[PDB]
């Protein structure tokens, strides 16, 4: 859920060389002391707690091993990634669809789509330096990034098909009857109809 | 149209001249730099006479 | 076998260290024989100063020296000799050596430098002449530059009426700027000479710039308004009668 | 802690807190030193002749205060420290010359698209979308410099996102204007209402 | 094989203050059913171990190595080596580099379906080349500049750059052919027979 | 470490060591004379003037003194008038034009009886600018030259904005290179910085004027009507100072 | 157009086949079943070598 992720981070503390039968450790409080805690610009500590644990391995019946684990639940403050990562991706995603309102005769459809893709590729630098380079799972930033990339590429492919269709003439192709029926007869009936048949 | 075609043919001829000139200049410069790099070898002796 | 701090040691240090560290990484132990012979083999991680000859980078070879000498004792107190038992070379155990993936060792001699001309001191210098293995730069820099150069050539076969000469030439220039950004992370920063890779990159940039300029000239000739512009007679003679025969351009009819 | 809101035109309040690591306020206490005249030096001292200002930061103020606390009955032994507050101002010239001015000019370039012809060779969309690409390059540049906290958004980032949104809107507008300009009677029918609005009413209202 | 690579790291332990003459190194011995066995692997607590975010441990052997050629009083005679064979988990590189790079490279084949009258063929091809250059810039920061091999992603990027350059050259040739006129070129009957009748029939063109 | 030593400190230490930390051996003569030649890495704070960068000269200094001893109990004297550069390794970025050490003695009003001594060694250095000339200045010069070519490119090519905007894009991408290479300070504007800003404004002005030229070229005869001032200035008067055929 | 169609049917299979080859070398790259080539032992806690 990065950048809206929640992280549970522990700190396991114990006497390295003394077992419970010679040195016993107990917590001073149920919670860590956060009275002198400096505010963080990236994380909010929702919950914090300390738990004592005792373990006895079968080979060692009489020497319990003690530890105190202090766990912290932390929520990332997502504003930086929203402003610097998500909003540009959203703008590119919006710009992707605008090619389909551009006339073919403008000679700028490929310019627009390819420039959107070039912007997204340059943005890959920002994302990879800011995103975590781990393979435990795909972040939401990564999923949205790949989504935008894939659909810009899809827009480019379909735009090439549209331009190819637009430039067809009787000296190169003959119009199939099903194309006439589907696109020139049925579909425009359920559309704006401001366009003349 | 005839005058326009004369100007266009002049442009084509100049383009072909520049094509050949660029091929020659590119090949010569690239070959010079690449041969300068290739024939830079480590010294045969640790302590060459200078 | 005795802890090194328990015996007298010669204060042999790397004089030409670059980080301020003169000494060995771990003192370990000396081996003392019954005749008083002491052998000491301490490990050391050393960062030494090597003046880089940048002229032929990345097809370069370097001459990185490690100068070892006593920091305090003079030649009248401690005399140095190249260690041997007479191989005056850096020893490299063939099986256990960690070969570097970017450098091949060509030569590895050692020499005793006598004092120039007490306070005078000998030195033992271990030289490493190393050749770079440039495959990374061939794949990542040189080959793309060659491809961009080929595209710059092929701009002159693109017809003027396509309206695409400028786009091709100038995007080739933009791609070369991206490769300049690539090289900025890697090249040396000294100013005694220019690396040959930088020379090749600037050569390619100048070529693409001239391709842009000459494409503009060709487009200016192609789109020249017939009424506002009158062909001068020398232009007719040279470019329509003389040059086409030499360039094997047969104007139809 | 860097207050990012007005970066690079920002000022910061960096504290230097000094205290005994061992002794409490009953064991060791602090007072400020006095100058030759006996005036208490309740500030950071700076030798003017030997001082060289930081290349990016000017020290505007530097008061000092001796604080005493935790003297309550429950708290037990009192504690004390000395806090100096360096109020420092950034000198923003680098960001003005290298980032803000070029970004402002390049983002102003999209307004020129409204003056290019709405034909096949006008390159209206060339100007707009490539300005967006240049702004993406500037986003990559600015990401290397800005602080990486989320308490607020820095001025530099806010301006860049604002001009990116404006460029996106102008791209949409250029697409719309091209779509309207290139309509042919063999595809579209002459909408009389919009024609009345744009050709007859708007010039009169203008 | 990067990013589908596996590595073979090692941790070699020995004594520099003592030799095989003075200490003998051996592997730890554990017991089961009153039968002793050597511990010939790196121990990993199954419950406490958190796996690395990019590396999976496949094998983790341990070995005592004795060099028969070295003298017994050399420090290099004996050692114990703990090896880690680790496989990279390539999900990150896949999602963020390889799928976009492959898709962008494969888009260059679309120029063959664009008409020459669109006026945007070479721009598409050269822009794909630019995007590949950006990807090469990205990869160059992530691997060492060794010469033992070209990385797999490097091989693909070089192959794609060469193919895109070839496609740009082909687009130039196609445009040159398209824009020929009687005033500039002669269309021979052989070329017409080959390209307008024979090849379109073979290729099942419309 | 066994003997009394003077506690020399680099007064203008920036973020390194204030005093000697490498305690090498002292040579002691039978007459009591001690020589002690420790090494150090000095990180000295120095006012850096970037006005003429990449062709800048930097007069830097190293102030040395006994931190806790004043001149009345410990006196320091220079061995020589100049720093010893006999074992100086050549630099690939700087050339030491001048170097000199000066002793100074200062008496404060509150302390009329304890003069405070120091020895300040200064080095006047010139930067070697070839690296910045080749890597930074030459690409900017090429972009500036390409800027003017748009005014020789005909409008009917439909490529004017392609050339101009792509030059702008190349310069913007190059700005990443410049920010990586040049230092980032706000004490003053470097010469590279001034040239970089000049080139950028040059390109932006070219784009604006190119848009004006394109708009003039495409002015429809129906909607627009030629002002008499344009006709007199451009069709009637100016071409006489040039050589092209009138309308 | 005919040249464009021939180039579509020649270049695209070359691209697909080359990409498939280059990536299939890596997809089927795996560490060997045993840690040491020539040694059949697995060095796993399951396969203890009792003395
Ligand atoms: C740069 O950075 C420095 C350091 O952060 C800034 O200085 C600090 O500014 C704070 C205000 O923003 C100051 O806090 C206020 O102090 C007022 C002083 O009045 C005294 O209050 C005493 C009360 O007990 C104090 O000490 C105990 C110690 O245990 C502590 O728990 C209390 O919270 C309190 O600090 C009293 O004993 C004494 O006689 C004075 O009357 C105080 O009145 C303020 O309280 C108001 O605001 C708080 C807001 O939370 C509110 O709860 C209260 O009811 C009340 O309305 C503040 O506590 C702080 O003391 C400054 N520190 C110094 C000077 O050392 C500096 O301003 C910054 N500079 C800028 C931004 O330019
Ligand atoms: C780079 O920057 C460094 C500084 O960091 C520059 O170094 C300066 O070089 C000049 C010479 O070019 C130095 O001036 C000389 O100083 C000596 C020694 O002065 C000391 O000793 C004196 C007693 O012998 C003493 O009187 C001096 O004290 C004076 O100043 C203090 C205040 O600072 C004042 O309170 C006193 O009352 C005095 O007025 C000081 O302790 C001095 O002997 C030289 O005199 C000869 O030359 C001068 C030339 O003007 C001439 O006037 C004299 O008559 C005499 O012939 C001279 O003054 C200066 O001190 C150095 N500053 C340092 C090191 O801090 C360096 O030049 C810069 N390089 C470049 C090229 O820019
Ligand atoms: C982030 O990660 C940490 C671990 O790092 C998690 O911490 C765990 O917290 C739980 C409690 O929430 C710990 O479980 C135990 O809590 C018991 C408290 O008693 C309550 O619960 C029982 C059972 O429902 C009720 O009967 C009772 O009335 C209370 O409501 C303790 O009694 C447990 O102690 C037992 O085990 C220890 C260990 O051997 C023995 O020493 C004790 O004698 C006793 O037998 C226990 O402490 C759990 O152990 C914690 N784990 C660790 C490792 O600290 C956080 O919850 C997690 N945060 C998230 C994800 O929100
Ligand atoms: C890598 O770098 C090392 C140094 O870091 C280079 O080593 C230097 O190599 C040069 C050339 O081989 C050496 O120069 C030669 O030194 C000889 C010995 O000089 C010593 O003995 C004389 C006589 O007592 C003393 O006067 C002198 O101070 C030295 O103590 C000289 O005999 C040579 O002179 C001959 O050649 C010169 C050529 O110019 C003639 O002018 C002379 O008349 C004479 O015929 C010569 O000067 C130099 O000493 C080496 N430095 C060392 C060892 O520290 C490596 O060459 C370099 N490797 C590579 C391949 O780049
Ligand atoms: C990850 O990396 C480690 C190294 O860091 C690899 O470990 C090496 O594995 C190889 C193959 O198992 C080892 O090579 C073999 O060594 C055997 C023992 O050699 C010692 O003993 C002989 C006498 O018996 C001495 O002569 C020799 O000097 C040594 O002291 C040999 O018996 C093996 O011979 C076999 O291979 C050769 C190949 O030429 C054949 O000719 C033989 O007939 C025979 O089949 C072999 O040489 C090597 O020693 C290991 N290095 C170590 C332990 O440091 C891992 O295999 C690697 N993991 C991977 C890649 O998955
Ligand atoms: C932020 C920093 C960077 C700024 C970047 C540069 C500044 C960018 C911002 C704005 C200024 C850009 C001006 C470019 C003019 C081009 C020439 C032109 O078309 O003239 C026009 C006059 O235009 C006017 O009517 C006057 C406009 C002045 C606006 C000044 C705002 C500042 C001609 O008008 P027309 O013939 O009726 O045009 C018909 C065709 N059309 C509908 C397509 C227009
Ligand atoms: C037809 C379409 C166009 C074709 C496209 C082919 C694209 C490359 C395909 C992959 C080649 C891999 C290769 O074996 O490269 C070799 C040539 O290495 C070179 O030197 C080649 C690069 C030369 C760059 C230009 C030099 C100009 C002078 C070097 O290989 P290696 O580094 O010894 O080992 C590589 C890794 N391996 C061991 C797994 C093989
Ligand atoms: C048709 C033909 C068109 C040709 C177009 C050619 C264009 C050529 C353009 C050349 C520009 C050269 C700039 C040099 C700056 C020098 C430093 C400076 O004064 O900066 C100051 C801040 O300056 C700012 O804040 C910048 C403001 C914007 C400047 C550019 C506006 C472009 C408008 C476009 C619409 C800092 O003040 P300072 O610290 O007092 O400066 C000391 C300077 N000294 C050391 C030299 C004394
Ligand atoms: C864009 C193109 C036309 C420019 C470069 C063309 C020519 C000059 C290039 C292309 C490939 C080059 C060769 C590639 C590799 C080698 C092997 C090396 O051991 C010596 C140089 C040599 C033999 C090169 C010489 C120059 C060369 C022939
Ligand atoms: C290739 C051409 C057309 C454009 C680029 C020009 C380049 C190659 C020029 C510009 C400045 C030049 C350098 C200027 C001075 C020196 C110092 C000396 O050691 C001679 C060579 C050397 C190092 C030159 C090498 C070539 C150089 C780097
Ligand atoms: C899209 C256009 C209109 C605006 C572009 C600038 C964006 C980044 C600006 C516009 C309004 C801004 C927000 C306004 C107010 C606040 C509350 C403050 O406590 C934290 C920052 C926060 C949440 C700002 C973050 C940045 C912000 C979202
Ligand atoms: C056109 C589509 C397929 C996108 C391009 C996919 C390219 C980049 C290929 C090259 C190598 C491929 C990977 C190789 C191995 C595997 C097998 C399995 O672990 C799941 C898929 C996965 C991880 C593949 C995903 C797709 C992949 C990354
Ligand atoms: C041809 C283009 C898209 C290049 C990328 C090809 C990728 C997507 C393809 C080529 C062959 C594919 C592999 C073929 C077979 C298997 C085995 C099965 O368990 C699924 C995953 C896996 C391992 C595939 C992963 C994806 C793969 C690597
Ligand atoms: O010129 C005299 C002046 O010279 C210098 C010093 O070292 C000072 O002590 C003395 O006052």
């Amino acid at each position: 859920h990065f950048p809206f992720d929640e992280q549970n981070c522990s700190m396991k503390l114990g006497t390295w060389t003394y077992d419970g039968s010679v040195v016993a450790i107990n917590p001073e409080s149920d919670q860590p002391d956060l009275s002198n805690f400096m505010e963080s610009g990236e994380w909010v500590i929702k919950e914090s707690r300390g738990w004592k644990h005792s373990v006895t391995y079968s080979c060692c019946p009489d020497t319990p091993y003690l530890d105190i684990t202090y766990h912290f639940v932390m929520q990332r403050l997502p504003l930086y990634f929203i402003v610097n990562v998500i909003i540009p991706c959203l703008l590119f995603s919006f710009l992707t669809g605008l090619v389909f309102y551009l006339p073919t005769d403008s000679g700028e459809k490929m310019t627009l789509s390819i420039s959107v893709l070039l912007s997204l590729t340059v943005f890959l630098l920002v994302i990879v330096e800011l995103i975590p380079s781990t393979s435990s799972a795909v972040p939401l930033i990564g999923k949205y990034m790949l989504f935008t990339m894939v659909f810009v590429i899809a827009s480019i492919i379909i735009t090439v098909i549209v331009i190819n269709t637009h430039h067809r003439s009787p000296s190169t192709h003959v119009m199939p009857n099903w194309v006439r029926k589907v696109f020139i007869d049925t579909i425009p009936n359920i559309m704006f109809f401001s366009t003349m048949k | 149209d005839a005058l326009k075609e004369d100007w266009q043919f002049v442009a084509m001829v100049v383009d072909r001249l520049f094509l050949w000139t660029f091929i020659i200049f590119t090949s010569v410069g690239t070959l010079v730099i690449f041969l300068d790099a290739t024939y830079h070898l480590p010294p045969p002796d640790p302590f060459p006479s200078r | 076998r005795i802890t090194a701090e328990s015996v007298w040691l010669p204060d042999v240090v790397l004089l030409n260290n670059n980080d301020g560290n003169f000494d060995v990484a771990l003192d370990i132990s000396v081996v003392v024989s019954s005749d008083g012979s002491v052998r000491w083999q301490p490990p050391g991680i050393y960062r030494s100063s090597c003046s880089i000859q940048v002229t032929y980078f990345p097809f370069d070879w370097q001459n990185c020296t490690m100068v070892f000498s006593s920091y305090s004792y003079d030649s009248s107190e401690v005399s140095l000799q190249t260690g041997l038992g007479g191989h005056q070379e850096i020893h490299i155990h063939e099986g256990t050596f960690i070969e570097n993936g970017q450098w091949e060792i060509i030569h590895k001699p050692s020499r005793l430098i006598q004092p120039p001309g007490e306070g005078q001191r000998q030195e033992v210098i271990f030289y490493l002449i190393i050749r770079r293995k440039p495959l990374f730069y061939l794949v990542n820099v040189i080959a793309p530059c060659i491809l961009i150069t080929l595209l710059a050539i092929f701009v002159f076969y693109l017809p003027p009426d396509a309206g695409e000469k400028m786009g091709l030439s100038i995007f080739a220039l933009l791609t070369l700027t991206v490769f300049l950004l690539l090289l900025a992370d890697k090249v040396p920063e000294t100013s005694l000479s220019v690396p040959i890779i930088i020379k090749y990159l600037m050569f390619t940039m100048v070529l693409v710039t001239f391709s842009v300029i000459l494409s503009v000239v060709v487009l200016n000739l192609h789109h020249r308004s017939p009424h506002t512009h009158q062909m001068p007679l020398w232009v007719r003679q040279i470019f329509i009668h003389k040059l086409p025969l030499y360039l094997r351009l047969k104007r139809p009819k | 802690a860097v207050e990012v809101t007005y970066f690079p035109f920002d000022w910061q309040n960096c504290s230097l807190i000094f205290r005994s690591q061992t002794y409490n306020a009953e064991e060791v206490e602090f007072t400020f030193a006095v100058d030759n005249d006996g005036k208490t030096i309740n500030k950071i001292d700076i030798d003017t002749e030997a001082y060289t200002e930081n290349g990016e930061w000017a020290i505007d103020f530097c008061p000092g205060v001796i604080r005493r606390h935790h003297g309550g009955a429950t708290d037990g032994p009192g504690e004390t420290d000395v806090i100096y507050s360096l109020i420092i101002r950034r000198k923003p010239l680098f960001y003005v010359i290298n980032i803000i001015v070029p970004c402002v000019l390049i983002s102003g370039l999209v307004l020129l698209a409204y003056f290019l012809p709405a034909q096949a060779g006008g390159q209206k969309c060339t100007v707009s979308i490539n300005v967006l690409l240049a702004q993406t390059v500037f986003l990559f540049l600015i990401a290397q410099k800005i602080p990486e906290t989320s308490l607020s958004v820095p001025l530099l980032g806010r301006f860049l996102i604002f001009v990116m949104v404006v460029a996106t809107l102008i791209v949409m507008n250029c697409v719309i204007v091209l779509n309207v300009s290139q309509r042919t009677p063999t595809t579209h029918a002459m909408s009389p209402r919009l024609r009345h609005v744009l050709l007859e009413l708007l010039p009169r209202l203008l | 094989y990067f990013p589908f690579d596996w590595q073979n790291c090692s941790l070699k332990f020995s004594s520099l203050k003592y030799t095989a003459k003075e200490i003998t190194l051996s592997l730890k011995q554990d017991a089961k059913e009153n039968r002793t066995y050597p511990v010939e692997w790196i121990i990993i607590d199954p419950e406490g171990f958190t796996e690395n975010g990019e590396w999976e441990i496949v094998h983790r052997p341990a070995r005592v190595n004795v060099d028969p050629r070295a003298p017994l009083d050399s420090p290099s005679r004996q050692d114990i080596t703990f090896y880690l064979i680790i496989r990279r988990k390539p999900l990150f590189y896949i999602i963020n580099i390889l799928v976009p790079c492959v898709l962008i490279s494969f888009m260059v084949n679309l120029v063959f379906y664009l008409p020459a009258d669109s006026g945007e063929k070479t721009s598409v091809a050269i822009s794909v080349l630019l995007a590949q250059s950006v990807f090469l810039l990205l990869i160059s920061k992530r691997l060492p500049a060794t010469s033992m091999a070209i990385p797999l992603i490097g091989k693909f990027l070089l192959f794609g750059m060469v193919l895109v350059t070839m496609v740009v050259v082909i687009c130039v040739i196609v445009l040159n052919i398209h824009f020929r006129t009687p005033s500039t070129h002669v269309l021979s009957e052989g070329v017409k027979k080959l390209f307008l009748e024979t090849l379109p029939e073979l290729l099942h063109m419309s | 470490e066994k003997i009394w030593r003077p506690d020399l400190v680099l007064y203008n230490n920036a973020d390194g060591d204030f005093a000697i930390v490498k305690f090498t051996k002292v040579l002691l003569q039978y007459t009591g004379h001690i020589t002690w030649t420790p090494p150090a890495i000095f990180k000295s704070y120095c006012e850096i003037i970037v006005t003429h960068f990449p062709f800048d000269e930097q007069n830097c200094s190293m102030k040395l003194g006994t931190w806790t001893y004043d001149g009345s109990v410990v006196a320091i004297n220079p061995e020589s008038d100049q720093p010893d550069l006999s074992n100086f390794m050549e630099s690939g970025e700087w050339v030491i034009k001048e170097s000199r050490g000066w002793k100074h003695s200062v008496t404060y009003s509150c302390c009329p009886d304890t003069p405070y001594l120091d020895i300040t060694y200064h080095f006047v250095m010139q930067r070697l600018p070839l690296y910045f000339i080749v890597n930074v200045i030459i690409p900017c010069l090429l972009f500036s030259f390409l800027t003017g070519l748009v005014f020789y490119l005909p409008t009917d090519s439909g490529e004017k904005m392609t050339l101009s905007i792509s030059v702008l894009l190349s310069l913007t991408v190059f700005l990443l290179v410049i920010v990586e290479l040049i230092p980032s300070t706000s004490s003053a504007v470097p010469l590279i910085g001034k040239y970089m800003l000049f080139t950028m404004v040059f390109v932006i002005a070219s784009i604006i004027i190119t848009v004006i030229v394109i708009n003039t070229h495409h002015r429809s005869p129906s909607t627009h009507v030629m002002p008499n001032w344009v006709r007199k200035v451009f069709i009637d008067t100016i071409p006489n100072i040039m050589f092209f055929s009138t309308m | 157009r005919t040249v464009d169609r021939l180039c579509l049917f020649v270049v695209t299979p070359v691209m697909v086949v080359g990409t498939a080859w280059i990536f299939l070398q890596g997809v089927y790259n795996q560490p060997p079943p045993q840690p040491f080539p020539g040694d059949p032992y697995s060095y796993n806690v399951q396969d203890k070598r009792f003395i």
